[PDB]
């Protein structure tokens, strides 16, 4: 189907306790597969998946040499917005950004991203036009200029449109094993009374990938979205995802409800039954 | 693949 | 202003007596990044436990997995015990075998 590759970058002042570190982790759809890490003893950008491990010295090279370069623009950044939203040099500040593009099943461009945040919230990003810039205020409104000027987003676009789909083709065809196949959930409820007129009952999914599902309680088939505790959905560590959702059940009344689970991996949603 | 930073803040 | 760790406590594959497993402490939905998790069998912490690389969400929000292999048995007790600035106190997790 459709498949995304994104990059995730953090960096984190420290005053007192020497520079930013940068972290930088690629991801295609759900899979992890480089990372880099200035605190290491040796930074280097790392395979962390299989498939990406048969690219050559010039690949790890020049990624590495990438992520040392960006390691020290965000330390500027960082000062920069120290000026920017008048702080003082006391505090740990935080910037993140998001790169990446969607694909079809085809492999054409279905959109491109380029945002960036500060202490956890939205400060500029690229529009879905590859053209222009949103700045979520008026220090941000500062790097829109700068960027406008320098015209930052045609050369993000070329990027969006050329590097990143074309290398997230060769990803997902180097690692189709793995990246084009969908896992299906192993699904169970299971029944846990809480007192004489209460009982609990939870809707399980495991083993599946990617994380995307919907887990769903229905009451004499009405979606009982207010009333059921849903956990967000967790790794197994196994390149597998987790997920259930619970209701609680008047004693007596257990098969009037009913849970709904979708996935990709699922030729049919399916329903299912707490079933003794 | 990802590329450099094109310009600081 | 900040955003307090959501915190999850489970096993990789079902849990079975006796039967080699790993222990997951998924923690999320935080910022900023900055977090001390440790797993803990019987009230101990455990050595040498691992974690994923850093990483976030859509809304800015960190997640991490830390993660270790364990043989499940029923006297034995697990739980995880995350610090954060956004809080206090370390708040402590127990493992339980249907969450």
């Amino acid at each position: 189907g459709s498949h995304s590759m994104r990059y995730f970058h953090t960096s984190v002042s420290r005053p007192g306790r020497g520079e930013p570190r940068f972290i930088s982790v690629g991801y295609v759809d759900d899979t992890q597969f480089v990372r880099f890490d200035s605190d290491a003893a040796s930074p280097r950008t790392e395979p962390r998946a299989p498939w990406i491990e048969q690219e050559g010295p010039e690949y790890w090279d020049r990624e590495t040499q990438i992520s040392k370069t960006n390691t020290q623009t965000y330390r500027e950044d960082l000062r920069t917005l120290l000026r920017y939203y008048n702080q003082s040099e006391a505090g740990s500040h935080t910037i993140q950004r998001m790169s990446g593009c969607d694909v079809g099943p085809d492999g054409r461009l279905l959109r491109g991203y380029n945002q960036f945040a500060y202490d956890g919230k939205d400060y500029i990003a690229l529009n879905e036009d590859l053209s222009s810039w949103t700045a979520a205020d008026t220090a941000a409104q500062i790097t829109q200029r700068k960027w406008e000027a320098a015209r930052v987003a045609e050369q993000d676009r070329a990027y969006l449109e050329g590097t990143c789909v074309e290398w997230l083709r060769r990803y997902l065809e180097n690692g189709k094993e793995t990246l084009q196949r969908a896992d299906p959930p192993k699904t169970h409820v299971t029944h846990h009374p809480i007192s004489d007129h209460e009982a609990t009952l939870r809707c399980w999914a495991l083993g599946f990938y990617p994380a995307e599902i919907t887990l769903t309680w229905q009451r004499d088939g009405e979606d009982q979205t207010q009333d059921t505790e849903l956990v967000e959905t967790r790794p197994a560590g196994d390149r597998t995802f987790q997920k259930w959702a619970a209701v609680v059940v008047p004693s007596g009344e257990e098969q009037r409800y009913t849970c709904h689970v979708q996935h990709e991996g699922l030729p049919k949603p399916l329903t299912l039954r707490w079933e003794p | 693949f990802e590329d450099l930073r094109l310009l600081s803040f | 202003i900040q955003r307090t760790p959501k915190i999850q406590v489970y096993s990789r594959h079902p849990a079975e007596n006796g039967k080699s497993n790993f222990l997951n402490c998924y923690v999320s939905g935080f910022h900023p990044s900055d977090i001390e998790v440790d797993l803990l069998k019987n009230g101990e912490r455990i050595e040498k436990v691992e974690h994923s690389d850093l990483s976030f969400s859509k809304d800015w929000s960190f997640y991490l997995l830390y993660y270790t292999e364990f043989t499940p048995t029923e006297k034995d007790e697990y739980a995880c015990r995350v610090n954060h600035v956004t809080l206090s106190q370390p708040k402590i997790v127990k493992w339980d075998r249907d969450m």
